[PDB]
């Protein structure tokens, strides 16, 4: 009726592509961030987990941005591409200025505003991204961000994917956290999350992906971690299951 | 329980008011003559398909069963006994007896106006010119066929009237039937929509009966999407008999021997649902709308409507005429009365400027409009 | 159909300016008056709110110091005029030493109160009134959406400007005075107006070959009001 | 016309999108603004806080200057924009004209940059309404507001989002000339706007103010908790 | 539409003179639709009597 | 009465008798005499939803002095959903048989209107059967036409007679209809359809797999196992599948190596590729 | 002569049977060469193509709508019969009238008699005419603006 | 104890409903007329006490005319009583018209006053000033020369009770009252739509002043411009049928109209002038001070633990119905029924609270403004 075109906009005053990139957004792979002092860490679910692929890439949704930060992804896969190189040139570009690493959230504005661009703007499509930061500074420590369509980022302590992910998001809550930054236990509470919501039954090792970020002496390491210690977090939460049926 | 009581003793008390009825319940010009009048006879009328020659021989139909091979009784006149003429024919002599009016169809009388309903010329004022038009229409044909004569020229027979509802249609033609002096005739649409195969072509053929016994005559038509001017039509084959009923319609009005003495008003708010078998000239030839006044004009519609309701004898009528920005006498009126309420709702003798200000508001800044607060300046 | 600022119609016309004079009437109301002795001239604020700080809202703006102005209907594209026009006048002071009279001043808004095009942006939308003393006395002028710049003797804008210019012509001729003229303005006013007239609503602007400056009555125009 | 696009006029003189883009800011959340005589004040509802997260980023109350304060309403990025625009533009005044800058200037560029953005072909328009308040000259306090069309506005106080007829109609019915301010005048105004609120939870409330010579100051609500115990007194001393 | 739609067609139709019919295809957009079908058993079982039919 | 048939007197056009029974052909709407023989203990499991129904259908009927010497009404508008569906049809047919009572199956489709006929095809002259058959239940399928429904909500809202009249509406997908059906005072019980657990698809199971001879050492909660999110629909179809296993071998015996065969039965794709983006 | 109506549960039937008689006696069955078929219709896709099938209407007389000369020839016609101005450019109006047709030119003349008669005028004058021109299509006043 | 007075109130009511001439004078009526007496159409009336007629059946006769009462009353498109014998003209036939008369007539108030729904009496005032003032207190119309108004619109979001104020105004009235459901002409009927119109107000005349009730049409106004490429049914001849009865000719008398509709853009402007329907009233989602007097309605004669606050569940959430609050003050009631409990808590209120409020799903902001 009013929708031809992202702009302008409808009579209640709604929009349009913000919804619809919203509703792009929920049909893709489910991420998280979870709640951790002195480190933090990121899961992925793996899209076309399919016997004929290749795996020589390490990483299909994590990008190491710049040192001391990552991101996860969501959304449809080559924008984001698009946005990557883009966000790479950026900080590094501020690096170049500065000599300083980017204290992360004038980043997640820079990328904000490229993104409202095409939310203003006619006529384009807007980046049906969203996606996730992990990071470290000067200024406050071990960081999450949480990128959107429509330019808004709002900082996270646990965060938000689609439609798979609302669920993901109760659980959260729920199993609310605070206090305890050891990371095995963030990421017990994240194989307990993604054995819920992922349909993988018994969450086959090769449909996950961990990557963490930690502190060690002035350098801020990312460890996209191998696969026999995921292996043994699925043992380790399979014992949990054994205790959870203690209770039979 | 106090209503336990209440109630019980009450109904009972009706009990007993109904036991009360029930225990309480316990020729000259009419009858004389009425075996003089049971040897008559239930002889039917009829309808005459020809005469032969030099004999009646006549052959007839009634309605539907046959057609009917008849005698004449002695006692006729044997000359008027032709065709399109109902006569009264026997159940044993099988002979005509009694000629009859034809179908004259008293519904069909039922739609003229019989009466001068008063809506006056000073009372449709705003459109000083459209008005003058169909006054040309009207008023001088039907009372100096001089200058026709005197310069060679046609009238406009029809006239149709299109515009927004709330306009003064109606207003106009009641207008006119308030000045008439002639044969004044108000056409419902769907007079002509009835059940059965051909009728209202018969109903047209009716009109036309009309029309031809008299001189000078007024048809009025008005809501003639109800009759029609869609033909729309492809493979689905719905409803299209009133379309039949509109082109006989066409066919006995314009066309190889029109009407003649007749001026015919026609009324639609809808003329892009019209027929151009009817938008040709020489049938239709003024094809007049009315506007929005301005301001004059709305000035002048609440003079209309407001010389007979108690108003105070200082306000105006421009400032009013100036918050009316789209409006019709209809919504001036609603004005006036909305107004008139607000003086209910204080107990005064007349109405004043805040009166109509605040009618003003209900009515326009009050219409539903959609959706639905204004609230901005930008322009102020 | 009409669509659009490039298609004339069937008979004329736009309907892209027919809708921008429609656009015109929505505004607040305004009176000049042109006399030999000056120019004076008049609005109404219609002012919502007590907050509403009444002195803000600008109708009446200072071009030259001795050129005036009012607006009608939409507000920002008077104030893109307005700034124009005060732009250009500095102008031809700058390359000329002089004032630009108010006929070249409306000359030069109306070179683009239609250069309106997006390729190779929209109409705009306001009613301009002008007044100012050049060489030839004073001077009142009104100008339009469409460019068709006039001059004219008495001109009333915006809303309810019909009977504005009706009354007006009743009460009109050549030789008028000054304060004849200002009280038969804002009996105009009051009349079309529909809250009481008082120091808030209403706000004069005169100049005077001999009183270039100070194109304003500043709460003596209570002492006028008060005089009716 | 049709409420596509933004240039064509009404047939009965509108532009629909206009009146369109004021519904976002119409439907946003509240905020308000007074001046009193020697220190402003304003403040935001609805904090809204979703129990796991933190809301330091989420301020819709900023500064462009040392002087000069901001709110919005209706939808955050444009918001976003605009006040990025805003300091940049304030910083570039400050290199030419070496004044504090003046209130006036700052909404003029505002309501500017939003009327050439709104003319263009096909720019969507700035839904926001700004609260631009500031003392500068002799510290006179100001508060101007603006609009997608881009009409800066003084006033003296201002209730703006969702309902702000009745914020407004509180303000019309408080609103008293005397005395004077008083700062704590403004504070209890400040608390009974807040308590006039659509919704007053007592603890979505957000206010920062200016005495016109410091810097933004943000409270505590723990000062607030007993201006609304004081408040909450003197409605028992109407009883 | 003319040298091989309807001009053309009759050529041995002329010599063979067995059962040649004309259908023109409007004779089956019927009124009662399901008409159609059975004005095509119309057509074939009044056809079928000249033996060879056309 | 007024609209009353009656006989007629053959010589002298007279009354003879009236002609009771003013319905028309809706009881061949109704059409629920042996419905099935009746069926409640075969739903695996939603006794939540059982309960729920039957505390807005018979104790409306039961105890109405308990609703309104309690001072309530008795809630009448039933609409039922699940985002499968399943079930739907089971349930009614479940309740139609224990109430004794006059339950009306509308799961026709708005034909008439004006195509071959008059029109007035939703519950127009039903209702005034639903007076006199006075202990009634109604049960539909279903949006798709747009007044004879709104007329015939308007028969039905709170203006309609004495109640224990019920409707019953039972289908998936609420999101397509319009905007007048989903009034809360209008439909008073809204009750959701999950797919069922582990427990009530083995309580299925059991159900359809009792009269089948299982033959023994035989494991039916690994079967239970075996289904990711079974709706019901299937799970009838792997004892079907089951049958034919035992059917194209001659035998009558089944083994759970049938079933360890018979899930593998259902699965179908939805394979391709180059589609993943997203 | 109505295009069969693809639909059931009615139909009035005399058009069918006065269809079928009348092309029976029209052409096909009894041929004869003293029948000399004039026919006129609005529209052409309410018929049937059995009204033509080879030759029962074969000849087509369409009309397109008066191209120059003709509307003046036409309006020149009408104009006959009046008290005519005889400083009319009849081909100022075929140039300025288009897309119009007969019955329209003969209502700019009645049309363009009435208008002199407001006035009360002998003969004709050319505005009448223009006038005739501008209250055949709809109306104009001139309103007039922009053209100053 | 009250249910037996109510029960034998109902029983002695049907008794009244049961409790519904010459010795040989009526008998000379009695041959006066033959038994099988018939319906027929009076064509003319040649006054020389033989009369033409018209049957259902179309034979028409000579008939003569057996006058007991003023055979001048008949006239010509009355109908007649005939014979079979020779179908003797016999008599008195008080004007009948369709079955379709009585069906629409509601013979009672069953429901209440203004004190039935809770608050909105600004409108409900003036749909008072519009019925109830002009017909119970018909002074100052006189008095200042001014004319009531006509036709009242109802609409807004549905379940705000636009059945409550329909029944309301139902109740408070002397004057005769119709009720017509108007959306009731789907047919494959060419004509018929101006025979329940003409006969419906033709009755509305001839009785009394009245209110002619129509009652969620608003499917019905069907655009104004056309039906697309082929349409025409006949729903546009017969919603112009009932305009041209409304406001053409043949002055209206003393007749009220009051309309309700949910939807209302995709009305019929051609209706909505006013003149044709003076009065439009908006029904929205109240308020939360109303909500309180609904559920004060509803918690009027209901076992509730006085403990609870239902101002707690006006604060909780904001947009809701009238019906939403009748929904949760029954359902509630039934979770206390679960276990044979004397009155209600709060978590059945915030169960059914919830349970009702399943209605609104949408999706994904905004939510996002923010
Ligand atoms: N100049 C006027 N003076 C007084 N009343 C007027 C005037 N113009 C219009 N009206 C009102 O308009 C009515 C006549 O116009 P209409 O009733 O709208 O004709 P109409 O049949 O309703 O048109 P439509 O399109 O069919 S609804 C009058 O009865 C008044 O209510
Ligand atoms: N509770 C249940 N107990 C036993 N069988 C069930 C149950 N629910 C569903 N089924 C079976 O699964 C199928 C689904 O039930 P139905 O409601 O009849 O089908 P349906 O798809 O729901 O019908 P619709 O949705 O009205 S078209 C049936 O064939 C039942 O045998």
């Amino acid at each position: 009726r009013y929708d031809s075109r992202t702009t302008i906009f409808s009579p209640e005053g709604r929009l349009y592509q913000v919804e619809y990139a919203m509703e792009a957004i929920g049909h893709a792979g489910t991420c998280l961030g979870i709640l951790a002092n002195d480190g933090v860490l990121l899961a992925a679910e793996r899209r076309n987990i399919h016997k004929l692929l290749d795996e020589v890439f390490f990483s299909e949704k994590i990008y190491k941005l710049n040192e001391d930060m990552a991101c996860s992804v969501a959304g449809i896969t080559s924008d984001a591409n698009v946005l990557t190189n883009e966000l790479r040139l950026i900080a590094q570009r501020y690096l170049l200025q500065y000599q300083e690493p980017i204290p992360c959230e004038q980043l997640v504005t820079a990328l904000c505003d490229i993104k409202q661009a095409y939310t203003q703007f006619g006529g384009k499509r807007p980046f049906g991204v969203s996606l996730l930061y992990i990071g470290w500074d000067k200024h406050y420590g071990f960081q999450l961000y949480q990128s959107d369509p429509s330019g808004n980022y709002g900082g996270w302590k646990a965060t938000c994917i689609g439609n798979n992910s609302a669920a993901a998001v109760s659980m959260l809550k729920q199993d609310y956290k605070e206090g305890e930054m050891t990371l095995k236990s963030a990421l017990a509470l994240a194989i307990k999350v993604l054995n819920k919501t992922m349909d993988v039954s018994k969450l086959s090792a090769e449909k996950v992906e961990i990557a963490t970020l930690t502190r060690e002496n002035g350098k801020t390491v990312i460890r996209v971690l191998k696969q026999k210690e995921v292996e043994q977090l699925i043992k380790k939460h399979e014992e949990e299951e054994a205790k959870a049926e203690r209770e039979k | 329980q106090v209503e336990d009581d209440i109630q019980q003793l009450l109904k009972k008390i009706n009990e007993l008011t109904g036991i009360k009825e029930s225990d309480t319940g316990l020729l000259a010009a009419d009858k004389q003559t009425l075996q003089s009048e049971q040897p008559l006879q239930v002889a039917r009328c009829t309808k005459i398909i020809n005469a032969d020659s030099e004999d009646p021989k006549y052959i007839i139909n009634v309605k539907q069963f046959a057609k009917f091979v008849v005698d004449l009784s002695d006692q006729v006149a044997p000359t008027d006994i032709e065709e399109g003429m109902r006569v009264g024919v026997d159940r044993n002599k099988y002979q005509i007896h009694i000629p009859l009016p034809p179908k004259i169809d008293p519904t069909v009388t039922m739609m003229q106006v019989e009466e001068k309903p008063d809506v006056t010329y000073s009372d449709v004022g705003g459109c000083k010119e459209q008005i003058e038009k169909l006054r040309e229409v009207v008023e001088t044909p039907l009372l100096h066929p001089e200058r026709f004569v005197n310069l060679g020229i046609e009238p406009p027979k029809g006239v149709l009237l299109f515009g927004p509802p709330g306009t003064g249609k109606t207003l106009c033609a009641r207008a006119v039937a308030n000045r008439t002096d002639a044969c004044f005739i108000r056409v419902i649409g769907s007079e002509l929509v009835q059940k059965y195969v051909g009728e209202g072509a018969r109903m047209v053929r009716e009109l036309f009966e009309m029309a031809r016994t008299k001189k000078a005559c007024l048809i009025f038509f008005d809501e003639i999407d109800a009759i029609g001017g869609a033909r729309f039509d492809d493979g689905a084959g719905g409803d299209n008999e009133v379309q039949r009923t509109m082109l006989e319609l066409i066919n006995q009005l314009d066309g190889f021997d029109p009407r003649g003495n007749i001026k015919v008003l026609m009324a639609t708010n809808r003329p892009d649902t019209l027929d151009p078998a009817l938008m040709r000239p020489g049938r239709l030839d003024r094809k007049i709308e009315f506007s929005l006044p301005d301001l004059e004009g709305r000035t002048h519609i609440f003079k209309i409507h407001a010389r007979s309701m108690s108003v105070e004898r200082d306000i105006r009528f421009e400032l009013l005429a100036r918050l009316c920005p789209n409006s019709t006498g209809a919504e001036i009126r609603s004005v006036c009365t909305e107004a008139g309420m607000f003086a209910i709702r204080a107990r005064r003798k007349i109405a004043t400027e805040k009166d109509f200000l605040e009618a003003v508001n209900k009515v326009i800044k009050s219409y539903a409009k959609f959706s639905a607060t204004p609230r901005y300046m930008t322009y102020n | 159909y009409d669509r659009g600022v490039n298609t004339f119609s069937p008979e004329g016309r736009l309907f892209q300016v027919e809708y921008a004079i429609e656009a015109i009437k929505l505004g607040s109301t305004a009176i000049g008056i042109q006399t030999s002795e000056g120019v004076c001239l008049a609005v109404e604020k219609r002012i919502t709110s007590p907050l509403m700080e009444p002195s803000s809202i600008e109708k009446i703006v200072e071009i030259d110091a001795h050129i005036g102005c009012a607006m009608s209907g939409l507000i920002a594209d008077a104030k893109t005029l307005i700034d124009k026009a005060r732009v250009e006048t500095q102008n031809h002071w700058f390359t000329y030493n002089e004032t630009m009279t108010v006929e070249s001043v409306t000359q030069a808004v109306s070179n683009l109160a239609l250069q309106f095009g997006e390729e190779d942006s929209r109409p705009f939308g306001v009613a301009l009134l002008f007044g100012g003393v050049d060489e030839k006395g004073p001077q009142l002028f009104h100008m339009d959406p469409s460019g068709t710049f006039v001059q004219c003797d008495a001109r009333a804008i915006g809303s309810a400007s019909e009977g504005a210019q009706s009354s007006l012509q009743e009460v009109y001729h050549k030789s008028m005075t000054l304060k004849e003229a200002i009280k038969s303005s804002l009996i105009i006013l009051k009349q079309v107006m529909e809250e009481k007239l008082n120091a808030t609503n209403i706000e004069l602007a005169t100049v005077q070959p001999g009183q270039n400056f100070h194109m304003f009555t500043k709460e003596e125009l209570e002492e006028v009001i008060k005089d009716i | 016309s049709y409420d596509r696009a933004i240039t064509v006029f009404s047939p009965d003189g509108h532009l629909f999108q206009v009146e369109y883009a004021q519904e976002a800011v119409k439907k946003g959340s509240t905020a308000v603004g007074v001046r009193g005589r020697d220190i402003v004040v304003l403040g935001v509802e609805k904090k809204s806080v979703a129990k796991l997260q933190d809301e330091r980023t989420v301020r819709k109350i900023c500064a462009l200057d040392d002087n000069v304060c901001m709110a919005f309403a209706g939808l955050t990025a444009d918001a976003r924009i605009v006040i990025n625009r805003a300091r940049v533009e304030c910083q570039s005044h400050r290199l030419t004209v070496e004044d504090p800058v003046t209130v006036e200037y700052i909404t003029r560029y505002i309501a500017s940059l939003k009327q050439r953005y709104t003319q263009s072909n096909g720019r969507r328009p700035f839904g926001i309404s700004a609260l631009i308040v500031g003392f500068d000259f002799d510290g006179t306090p100001r508060l101007y507001q603006t609009d997608p069309s881009g009409t800066y506005h003084a006033w003296k106080a201002n209730a703006i989002g969702r309902g702000a007829k009745s914020v407004r109609e509180f303000l019309e019915k408080n609103y008293t000339d005397e005395a004077i301010e008083t700062d704590d005048l403004t504070i209890k105004l400040v608390i009974k706007a807040l308590l006039e609120v659509v919704q007053s939870g007592g603890k979505n409330i957000e206010l920062a103010v200016m005495r016109r010579d410091q810097s933004l100051k943000i409270l505590n609500p723990e000062e607030i908790e007993k201006y609304v115990a004081e408040i909450e007194k003197e409605k028992e001393e109407n009883e | 539409p003319g040298t091989g739609k309807t001009l053309l067609a009759r050529a041995v139709a002329s010599q063979l003179d067995c059962n040649f019919l004309k259908v023109v295809s409007s004779s089956i957009v019927d009124k009662y639709i399901g008409e159609s079908a059975r004005l095509i058993r119309e057509m074939f079982n009044y056809a079928r009597d000249h033996q060879p039919c056309i | 009465t007024p609209n009353c048939r009656v006989a007629l007197r053959n010589d002298s056009y007279t009354l003879h008798k009236i002609l009771p029974n003013k319905v028309d052909p809706l009881v061949s709407l109704m059409m629920v005499e042996k419905v099935p023989d009746s069926t409640y203990e075969m739903i695996g499991g939603l006794d939540k939803q059982i309960k729920e129904i039957k505390e807005v259908i018979e104790l409306p009927v039961k105890h109405p002095e308990l609703f309104e010497a309690l001072g309530i009404a008795q809630p009448k508008g039933v609409l039922l959903y699940g985002p499968p569906g399943t079930g739907k049809t089971l349930l009614a047919r479940a309740v139609a048989h224990h109430t004794d009572c006059t339950f009306i199956r509308v799961s026709g489709s708005e034909l008439v209107q004006k195509f071959i006929g008059e029109g007035a095809r939703m519950v127009r002259e039903l209702f005034v059967m639903a007076r006199e058959h006075a202990p009634s239940i109604i049960f539909m399928d279903e949006s798709e036409v747009q007044r004879t429904m709104l007329e015939l909500l308007n028969q039905l809202d709170g203006f309609e007679a004495t109640k224990n009249i019920k409707v019953i509406m039972a289908t998936n997908r609420i999101d397509i209809l319009d905007s007048a059906l989903l009034r809360p005072g209008r439909i008073d019980r809204k009750i959701e359809f999950p797919p069922p657990n582990e427990e009530a698809r083995l309580d299925i199971l059991k159900i359809h797999s009792r009269k089948m001879n299982l033959t023994r050492g035989i494991n039916l909660r690994k079967i239970a196992e075996l289904m990711p999110g079974a709706s019901g629909a299937e799970v009838k179809g792997v004892c079907t599948e089951a049958g034919m296993y035992a059917l194209r071998e001659r035998r009558v015996h089944v083994t759970q190596e049938d079933f360890e065969m018979a899930v593998a039965k259902v699965m179908q794709k939805d394979s391709e590729k180059n589609m993943s983006i997203k | 002569g109505t295009k069969r109506f693809d639909s059931e549960k009615a139909g009035d039937r005399e058009v069918q049977r006065t269809m079928l008689e009348l092309l029976n006696q029209l052409d096909g069955f009894q041929p004869n060469t003293q029948v000399k078929v004039i026919a006129a219709t609005n529209r052409v896709d309410i018929l049937d193509p059995a009204l033509l099938r080879s030759g029962r209407l074969d000849r087509k007389i369409e009309f397109p709508m008066p191209n120059e000369e003709a509307r003046a020839r036409i309006m020149q016609i009408h104009s006959r019969k009046m008290n005519v101005s005889p400083d009319v450019n009849y081909e100022e109006l075929a140039r300025c009238t288009d897309d119009f047709n007969g019955a329209q030119c003969k209502a700019v003349c009645v049309e363009a008699g009435m208008i002199a008669l407001r006035r009360g005028a002998t003969e004709l004058t050319h505005e009448d005419y223009m006038e005739g021109i501008l209250e055949v299509q709809a109306k104009k006043k001139a309103n007039l603006q922009y053209y100053a | 104890l009250e249910r037996i007075k109510d029960y034998l109130l109902m029983e002695e009511e049907f008794i009244r409903n049961q409790e519904q001439k010459q010795e040989e004078e009526r008998s000379k009526v009695d041959d006066l007329r033959g038994t099988p007496m018939s319906v027929g159409t009076l064509e003319e009336i040649i006054d020389d006490n033989h009369a033409i007629v018209s049957t259902s059946v179309g034979s028409e006769h000579y008939v003569s005319i057996l006058s007991f009462v003023d055979k001048d009353l008949l006239e010509p498109g009355c109908s007649v009583l005939l014979n079979h014998k020779v179908h003797a003209v016999i008599g008195v036939l008080m004007d009948d018209t369709d079955p379709l008369v009585t069906v629409m007539k509601v013979e009672k108030a069953p429901q209440e006053t203004y004190a039935d729904i809770g608050g909105l009496d600004n409108q409900i005032q003036e749909i008072k000033e519009s019925v109830e003032l002009p017909l119970t207190h018909p002074e100052y119309y006189e008095e200042m020369g001014i004319k009531p108004p006509k036709g009242v619109i109802l609409y807004g979001p549905p379940g705000t009770g636009k059945t409550l104020l329909a029944k309301a105004v139902a109740n408070q009235t002397s004057a005769t009252f119709l009720r017509v459901v108007g959306s009731e002409l789907i047919q494959k009927y060419l004509g018929d739509g101006p025979k329940l119109v003409r006969e419906l107000f033709r009755v509305a005349e001839e009785h009394a002043p009245s209110i002619v009730f129509i009652d969620e049409i608003d499917a019905i106004g069907t655009k104004r411009y056309d039906s697309n490429s082929g349409g025409e049914r006949e729903i546009q001849r017969t919603m112009l049928e009932l305009l041209n009865q409304l406001d053409g000719f043949d002055s209206r008398g003393d007749v009220k109209v009051i309309m309700a509709t949910n939807r209302i853009e995709t009305l019929d402007p051609a209706l909505i002038r006013p003149g044709r329907i003076d009065r439009k009233i908006e029904f929205p989602l109240p308020d939360e001070k109303t909500k309180k007097r609904i559920f004060q309605i509803h918690t009027s004669r209901m076992t509730l633990a006085d403990d609870v606050t239902l101002d707690d569940l006006i604060m909780a959430k904001d947009d809701l119905s009238g019906a939403d609050i009748k929904a949760i003050c029954t359902e509630a009631g039934l979770m206390a029924l679960r276990e044979r409990r004397m009155k209600v808590t709060n978590e059945d209120f915030k169960k059914s609270k919830e349970n009702v409020l399943y209605k609104k799903q949408e999706g994904t902001p905004e939510g996002l403004y923010l």
